[PDB]
């Protein structure tokens, strides 16, 4: 599980134009760590 | 017992399972996406992820409802 590492198929659904700004690890480091993948 | 499904709509025509698999697998570990079919075949415009987990359910919520997919924002209802 590496967060925000995402495809470039991914990169241009989300609309991204950078592909060194990681998506989504900001809002997770508030949400805390995805439960799912600890276990 | 537990329900570990998601449903979301609104999806944009070229959005497909492949696709919601990488981005739901953010938020979790994902089984499968099935995009369900119409009368003549066609895709519908929802999609149901299944995840290996019920904990991951509320989390890829908040994570990912309302995210621009190809300029339209999907809509988690579960
Ligand atoms: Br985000």
């Amino acid at each position: 599980f590496k967060p925000g590492v995402i495809s470039e198929e991914l990169q241009d659904a989300l609309g991204v134009t950078d592909k060194s700004l990681p998506p989504f690890i900001y809002r997770m480091r508030q949400l805390g760590y995805p439960p799912g993948w600890l276990k | 017992e537990a329900d570990r499904t998601l449903f979301v709509g609104n999806l944009e025509t070229k959005v497909t399972e492949e696709l919601l698999f990488e981005l739901f697998h953010q938020a979790g570990p994902v089984i499968k996406v099935k995009i369900p079919k119409d009368k003549d075949g066609k895709p519908k415009q929802f999609a149901f992820v299944n995840f290996k987990h019920e904990v991951s359910v509320p989390y890829a919520m908040n994570l990912l409802n309302g995210i621009k997919l190809y300029g339209r924002p999907i809509k988690i209802q579960f």
